[PDB]
DNA sequence: GTGATATCTGCTTTGGGTGGGTGGGTGGGTTGAGGCAATA
DNA sequence: AAGCAGATATCAC
């Protein structure tokens, strides 16, 4: 998966009441605000035909040095100190940033996309990654299915054992 | 006799047509194709439609207006042009195939105003039935005179003579078929279906019966996607026809008298004389001959080229940076060794196989995707199966008729090929016991409720698997990092591994390579031969069967008592063949026909590296 | 007197279990209980 | 009971 989000619910109190309010004025909506949205759909619609149907983005040199420089510091944050980072990610910005250039309908992938899909993956993965014991950084839960700090505690109970 | 104008001047431009159309060489086309047509096994014959559009275009528009009805004249025209060459029984049938139709139509697009003119589909193949004899003309003796009649027509139906040939005699109820002098021509019925591009959102698939005849019968497998030239039919409801010879077996039209006071339905089939497919006892001469002179020089100069173990290796894997080993070991993978009989039957195994050991992200499946992408015969496939059958067989229970059959697995579909398998240490039990005798016996035995097989699985396995903790620990050995059981471990030709190294040099280069893959599709790939290329030197070179010489034998007994002087993993005798096997792949690319002593150094080499990075840290 | 052509006569049909499972389920019949392989 | 295959006597020209 390029992108894993987590929808928790909150404790709030004061999320209760803003989504308490939503739902009720929506239980209460009228109808030409829903002919309204219904129009903003079709519009949605026809843009996401149109993007399909002419435009095809490709990476400028500026973009490519983005990425390039983007994946190297993703990696640099875990040799810091373990692995943050996996080539496969690289590819997945790709995808993000080209992604991008076509909602702009524009043929050339710039550092805004990038910037925009390193920004929108590091969300993600700060949604998603998380170890609920010490931090973040760590992404070998996804690669490897354990928490790094399980598997040092799980090391030393083998050791143990084998005392 | 009534003579259809029509049909006549078709069949006699049709003779002309085959006659006189000249190639761009300057003989006729034709001619030496139907040279060929004086084989017993061979009936048809092959026309482009667009060299008959250039010939003659009236001829054509006739053609594809009145197919069905005037296909027999054709057919006649073939048989006279064909008539001058003595080797051709009087009795043998010829049929006319039309190749390359320049409009296609849809399946959904066969209607009623199609029936009779000359068509081209596609279609997925679902089902093939067995063939079949089909009477074309019956020859009939007559019980009152004993006259005997000849070239009575069929209609769907089993048609007896309808007044006997004397004109002395009034007979039209008693006749006798003589199977002999009868004309008869290959049938099978296939079933196909819409292809997944032309089905249209969200519609069930609309379904097809076609009808292939001589040459073409077994020609289409299900599941293949194929193009069908020929025309649209109708076939009556043969169970409420009733003849002299034949009684009835048990809305529509009624009033013919064969009908009683039944009725008659339609239902539409295709009648393809052209199959191909829509996307499409070797020796080295033989090989050598398939190719055309531009390509045998280039196989030559590839044999010539003294850098060729590295520029085959770079050619094969150009997006992947790095590991050079493991390069030069598919590529040996995928030249083989020599598989032999012994003098009591039984067989020593020829193929390769080899095995990747890989951190997470480490281009293991870029390995396996190029192999599978580049070879002919291959199979990409999961340790973790969908089906039942697995990457072996399974025995599955038909519901309807209760019996018994076999759901072939992955290495058997891979048979005589390569067999790619990722995740390979997920494998379930059943195909982990089987996978012994799979490996090295090249075979899987069953003797379960209703079967009792043997079924063949000559395959090279490459094979990619991660590391039990999911990170490779360079202080273990790679027993220890893997769950792979000795006895399976020891089936393996070559291990390899790829260690996530936390490199920024590394990292900037693995960067670097795939953005400018991205940023320059086209640009990025340079080989120095390409795949077709390779392709061809690959077929060339398995042709081979180098011997081993006395030296080789020499350092080959050396290699392998120190091997084991040196060292549950052990050395055994499958380590020996191996060496062997190796020995002769890197003699077989060079398309060379001794091992040298020089190929058993450089497969000793690997293998050596092989063994000491199985045992140490 | 020969060629229709109108009348008359005998066969067998139906799906069915007294017509078989030594015909075959690619010739066609709901419901339940009982072995398999793969399954968990 | 209903309908096709076979047999056969019968009108017409
Ligand atoms: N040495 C390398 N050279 C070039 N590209 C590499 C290299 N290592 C990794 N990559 C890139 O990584 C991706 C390959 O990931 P792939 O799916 O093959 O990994 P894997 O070894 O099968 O791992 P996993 O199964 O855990 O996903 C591609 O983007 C490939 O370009
Ligand atoms: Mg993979
Ligand atoms: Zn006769």
């Amino acid at each position: 998966f390029d992108l894993i989000f987590l929808l928790l619910d909150p404790q709030d109190e004061a999320y209760d009441r803003r989504l308490a309010h939503h739902l009720v004025a929506l239980y209460y909506q009228s109808e030409e605000q829903a002919e309204e949205e219904l129009l903003d759909m079709a519009v949605l619609k026809d843009y996401i035909a149109y993007a399909h149907s002419t435009i095809m983005p490709r990476l400028s040199e500026e973009a490519s040095q983005a990425l390039i420089e983007a994946y190297v510091d993703m990696r640099k944050i875990g040799s810091s100190r373990m692995v943050s980072a996996y080539p496969r990610q690289l590819e997945s910005l790709i995808r993000l940033a080209e992604a991008h250039a076509k909602v702009r309908l524009s043929n050339k992938v710039e550092a805004i996309d990038v910037e925009e899909a390193k920004r929108l993956h590091r969300e993600a993965l700060k949604q998603s990654a998380t170890d609920p014991r010490t931090g973040i950084v760590d992404i070998s839960i996804l690669t490897t299915g354990m928490s790094a700090t399980s598997r040092k505690r799980k090391e030393e109970l083998a050791e143990a054992l084998k005392k | 006799e009534v003579r259809d104008e029509v049909a006549e001047k078709c069949q006699k431009l049709f003779l002309d047509f085959l006659e006189e159309f000249q190639s761009s060489d300057g003989e006729i086309k034709y001619l030496q194709l139907a040279e060929e047509l004086i084989r017993p096994e061979r009936n048809t014959l092959v026309v482009s439609f667009v060299d008959l559009e250039q010939f003659n275009q009236q001829l054509s528009t006739t053609i594809q207006e009145e197919f069905y009805r005037v296909y027999p004249y054709l057919c006649r025209a073939l048989k006279t042009f064909v008539k001058d060459r003595k080797e051709i029984p009087l009795a043998k049938d010829f049929y006319v195939a039309f190749q390359d139709l320049p409009t296609r139509h849809k399946i959904r697009e066969l209607t009623s105003s199609r029936i009779g003119l000359l068509t081209r589909i596609s279609g997925q193949v679902v089902r093939t039935h067995p063939v079949h004899p089909e009477l074309v003309s019956g020859t009939f003796l007559c019980l009152d005179c004993q006259t005997v009649i000849r070239d009575v027509e069929q209609q769907f139906k089993y048609t007896q003579p309808n007044i006997c040939r004397n004109p002395v005699c009034a007979n039209r109820r008693r006749f006798l078929l003589d199977t002999n002098k009868s004309r008869f021509v290959d049938f099978q019925k296939v079933r196909i279906q819409e292809t997944q591009a032309e089905l249209p959102r969200g519609s069930i698939p609309r379904s097809l019966e076609v009808i292939l005849r001589a040459e073409a019968v077994e020609s289409a497998q299900a599941g293949d996607k194929c193009d069908f030239t020929g025309t649209l039919i109708v076939v009556p409801d043969v169970s409420k026809l009733s003849t002299p010879g034949a009684r009835a077996e048990t809305e529509g039209i009624r009033g013919l008298r064969a009908l009683g006071v039944r009725d008659l339905s339609y239902r539409l089939v295709f009648l393809a004389c052209c199959v191909a497919p829509t996307n499409p006892e070797q020796t080295a001469e033989s090989i050598k001959n398939q190719m055309t002179v531009k390509e045998w020089e280039k196989v030559f100069e590839m044999s010539q080229d003294k850098n060729l173990y590295h520029n085959l290796c770079t050619s094969l894997f150009p997006t992947i940076h790095g590991n050079d080993e493991v390069k030069r070991g598919v590529l040996l993978m995928l030249f083989g060794g020599v598989p032999k009989t012994t003098g009591e039957g039984t067989s020593l195994r020829g193929d390769i196989n080899v095995c990747i050991v890989g951190d997470p992200s480490t281009a293991k499946s870029q390995f396996l995707k190029h192999v599978e992408e580049f070879s002919p015969r291959a199979v990409y496939t999961s340790g973790k199966a969908s089906s039942a059958a697995g990457l072996t067989a399974a025995v599955v229970r038909d519901e309807e008729s209760h019996e018994f059959v076999i759901e072939a697995g992955a290495l058997m579909l891979a048979d005589n090929g390569v067999c790619c398998i990722d995740e390979f240490d997920k494998m379930d039990v059943r195909d982990q016991v089987a996978i012994h005798e799979a490996m090295e016996q090249q075979t899987i035995s069953i003797t379960k409720a209703g079967v009792k097989a043997t079924l063949n699985a000559r395959t090279s396995i490459l094979a990619a698997a991660n590391p039990i903790s999911g990170h490779y620990d360079r202080s273990k050995s790679l027993k220890q990092n893997i769950n792979l059981s000795a006895p399976i471990m020891s089936r393996f030709d070559l291990f390899f591994i790829l260690v996530d190294e936390c490199n920024e040099v590394t990292d900037y280069a693995i960067a670097r390579r795939i953005v400018d893959l991205h940023s320059r599709i086209e640009e990025s790939i340079d080989r120095v031969y390409s795949l077709d290329d390779i392709r061809r030197y690959l077929l060339f070179a398995r042709q081979f069967k180098p011997k081993i010489s006395k030296e080789s034998e020499d350092f080959i007994v050396e290699q392998y008592k120190h091997l084991r002087q040196r060292d549950s993993w052990r050395i055994t005798v499958r380590q020996l063949e191996s060496m062997i096997r190796l020995s002769e792949a890197m003699a077989r690319m060079h398309c060379c026909d001794e091992v040298q002593p020089k190929h058993v150094k450089e497969a000793f080499r690997l293998l050596n590296k092989s063994i000491i990075r199985v045992e140490t840290p």
